[PDB]
């Protein structure tokens, strides 16, 4: 729970960082958007990693 | 310590007390009937332990 | 001298080693690909005194005689071999195992152990060693000018030069299982070598019939409950303190049979 | 004087390495071209006692025996070596390196470091330097009717003269790679010199097989990480905090005992 | 580890010093802005200073 | 009057020692360029009894005898001539030592000590003394009215004076070096006189033979860990507490005998 | 009575002087012209036992003997005299310093 | 260890120190064998783990060899005779000291910057003490019941 | 009781005449002819423990 | 008995320590050095292999 | 110091040596930290004076 | 150690002083052969493992 935690924290900073990128380049012609994407990673099927 | 040989071994021998007699001066000896069967000098018991 | 003292050392040495194991697997909490080990104990001898299913009397037999025993001995610590949670350290040359296997290095010696550890790093010649400069078999060779090193699920190496839209291939990483995963010898350092308990090595590509997959970027932490730890902490502690005062109550006893 | 203290003896003093780390790389999240560090563990000694795979019977062996295990000790702590965020502080003197590669600086003694540092400045006597004073190489000397300093993507540093319309070349900036980058001794000042395990300083130019490329009025930040960091801390705290409560349950086991 | 937290504590006053004296000087004909470098103090590597 | 009074003394004295050098250790953590110390410990004589290795029989040996050992005592004090961490303390008079050397001064006998310890005055006649008034070799004296002093990383101080652009020197900070540095007397007051056992003095400049680089304004705190303090308190504790029930034990035995 | 409590009691002694030292340079933030005081410490003598570097054997010196010390002592409490911050108040009878000179 | 008289006793406590001449010893002074010169200009001295000493100097970029850590092994280890300042001498119940290369031959490994520290288990030798005062008092008692009845045979 | 403690509490009460006057000088903005205070410290007694 | 050697996965088989059984363990003759001698009504020493 | 010998000398012969006494209880004679205590009748030395 | 009469008697008692005119002697005075004096500005006296 503290290393599932941190998956997650790390996850949302990634999105964060995507958007701020997308939002600094709003003036940069042939720019192209960014978005982020995500998928569990589960071992035995009772224990998630994060 | 690599230096410990062996010098000597002491004469261990086995006589009962029916053979044996007390000399005047506390020594112990063969008496006759012993002597004659046994030698004048009693050879070494290598099953004695000390 | 009597017979209670000793099954109240033996005791008292069991819970010593039971808090040993805890504090070595509470000391190894920031080691990557470190599995935690628990101790198991097995009570000591016996002694026979009446026979039990013998004839108490012509027709009827004693039931449960009169059977004395020793005090408890430790059979051994198994380890327990499970996925421990991964972490994202952002590094190309970090590996991590998601299923079953193991990285394969060479002493110096010349003989071959086993680690867990994927903390890789790349030597001043350009081969793939790891954290205490062993090198990981297969022998995977960097080159001179790499701008990046991707490995992927199965255990391919790639290097991309500069100027290339191909990657170059230099190695392929393979994992080694063994029948018996708990058999095998910890000499420390993150290595466990082979002994003829945990059967023999199989190598096998990561992704086929039980060989796990590697995930570059990731690195195992250890498997170490540290809330279980306290609680069985609080358990030895309670029990060495019980074992302890049945040395007292055996010394005072001897006591009184002194003054006699 | 007991196993169980000496194990989180080492636990504690590890605990404390992992803080002193994020310590340092928290004190030094502002300054240019660092790179942060990260401090990896492995097992100590394992002691045997009962052997793993001893033969007890004829035809029966014992498996994963009585490995009773020491602390941990930390192998060393490795730079993580990746790209820091580029800042436009909009300076003729600051350059920023994009690739992999180092600048190379003569020490006063004779030997050569190498700093990713790109804050330079001029001396009384016309020549680059870093901003500790080091002279850099190979020797970059800027005239004193000096009107713009251009340094392009190549390396190539150029000074436009008064009323002039073509710029004069005062020399060439070379970067240095290693086969192992983090194998560098960091000496301080934002400057490592070479160690046998970072191979030997392979001079090239910005662009060709494997230097980065500079670019002008830009500045390499650090790559430190603040939540990353933040949460570190939290972790070490407690693991800390758990190691010292273990040592106290030691403490308490040894005071019964002596008691007795 | 506390003199090298010690040091980071005083770095980030010594920025701000600097960037409340920008700040100050807004208004001030001839006025040109302070930067502050740091480098760290590493000692034989594998330990830091601060 | 029985061999284990005398032999659980000598370990209660080997512990008061422990204890003692922990003591002068945390006293000390606020001391400028203090090294910590460590006792290491001997067994003291074997009584022989029984010769191990003597002839059993006329083929066989004594396989280890009967060897009976008396107690403990200190073999030496050794201290850890490491690099302290450094402490800004913005004082242009304070210097501190970032490899391995020494100052040199004069004590009011004549003869010279050395000091590691960097936080210097100014006296009356201008001469570098340290805080305690002896007179740092040679005699960087210092102009009558100087506006800042500036000591480089190799040992030259210059002082600014009013209306002059060019720094002027007035000495040359100098390092000196030895064989071994444990082997250096300590006197107290921060100051180690030479010995045999110290080697010779190697006077060198800042930078060069090895010699450490002066940094102006910081000082040199002590390397006392406290964490490990702490751990070595309990153990010193514990361990005096044993060998006063072993004192205990043998004065009930003795007590025993008397009663008969 | 026991050499470590004598130790420890001088260890005392110092950080209280040093609590002592911080709560004046506390007690007088508001004061015009003050400077800072910050103490210094040296380490006690030292109980010889065996020298270090005393001749053990005809040929062998004896390498860092025995040197059990005692506490810490400070030697001294120094100023500070670096320029304070100017404040205008705008007085006519105020005066501040700019150098390193003194009121008579 | 050499020692002055000039044999060589064998010890397992790790802590060194350098003499006036460079040289390796023990605390006690006696020099370790084989021989180790430790320069002036070093820097940091490591020790591998198959007991190569080098030493690293100002400018150079290699390290440079010093000597090699070799590790005597006995196939007795008990049979040892402790002389005292933990030392133990060879006797003939553990001739043939073996030199050899940590790692190699069954010797062991070296760790920089670790002392091995006393194997003595704490608890043992407590309840050992229990042991040995009880029944140090049962032959006391035995020695007074034996006496007693001395007593009552002599004064008839 | 203790040297620091009686140099804290001396520290206060300086701060809390400060604050005083500062509140005075507060609540007489719109007063005709007032002058505002401002306070003077001075550092107190200084032991010798030994002599500069 | 078996040992484990340097770089060998396996065991060496060294020995295999036999035990000594009698009929009548009571009659044997204690010759001092914690040393049991057969006697006449402890005879028959019959060596096995430990567990049979 | 008797003359042990016709040409030695005794050095350090048998003292035997009874308990402890109290010489003297001496002040400390140093000047304490000022309390303000607001009062216009309270007065303190600063010097080494004394009030008649 | 010298006798008084001059003959050289042995002793394994080590509690030795040293008397005023410099000298290892016992602690019944007599003075220990070989002959040993140590000066009177000694700040520390070491007796080597070989005697020195």
């Amino acid at each position: 729970s503290f290393s599932q935690a941190v998956s997650g924290l790390n996850a949302a900073a990634t999105n964060l960082d995507v958007i701020g990128n997308n939002i600094a380049n709003s003036a940069t012609y042939g720019f192209k958007s960014g978005t982020a994407s995500f998928a569990d990673m589960f071992a035995g099927s009772k224990v998630g990693l994060g | 310590p690599n230096t410990v040989a062996p010098v000597g071994r002491l004469k261990l021998v086995k006589a009962e007390g029916n053979e044996v007699q007390r000399s005047d001066d506390g020594l112990f000896r063969l008496t006759a009937e012993a002597q004659a069967e046994r030698g004048a000098v009693l050879a070494a018991d290598p099953s004695i332990r000390i | 001298m009597i017979s209670s003292l000793w099954i109240a050392k033996t005791g008292l040495d069991a819970q010593q080693t039971n808090m040993d194991v805890i504090a070595n697997n509470l000391a190894n909490v920031s080691t990557n690909g470190f599995k935690r080990q628990r101790a198991v104990f097995e009570d000591l001898l016996y002694q026979t005194i009446r026979q039990p299913g013998a004839q108490s009397s012509e027709q009827t037999t004693l039931p449960s005689g009169l059977q004395i025993g020793t005090g408890v001995r430790p059979v051994a610590t198994e380890r327990l071999h499970s996925q421990g949670n991964l972490s994202q350290t952002n590094n190309s040359k970090d590996v991590a195992i998601k299923g079953q296997g193991f990285f394969q290095v060479m002493l110096p010696d010349g003989t071959s152990a086993y680690t867990r550890d994927g903390s890789f790093q790349v030597d001043q010649n350009g081969q793939l060693v790891t954290a205490g400069g062993f090198q990981v078999q297969p022998a995977i060779t960097i080159p001179a000018n790499a701008l990046s090193i991707t490995i992927g699920r199965d255990g391919v190496v790639s290097v991309t030069q500069q100027g290339q839209a191909a990657p170059v291939q230099v190695g392929q990483l393979n994992l080694t299982t063994f029948m018996n995963d708990t058999g095998l010898e910890s000499i420390g350092e993150n290595l466990y070598i082979e002994t003829q308990s945990s059967g023999a090595p199989n190598e096998s590509t990561p992704g086929l019939n039980g060989a796990g997959l590697l995930y570059q970027g990731y690195v195992e932490t250890s498997n170490v409950n540290v809330a279980e730890e306290l609680v069985n902490m609080i358990q030895v502690q309670r029990a060495y303190e019980i074992n302890s005062k049945a040395v007292s109550t055996t010394d005072q006893m001897l006591q009184k049979l002194t003054q006699l």
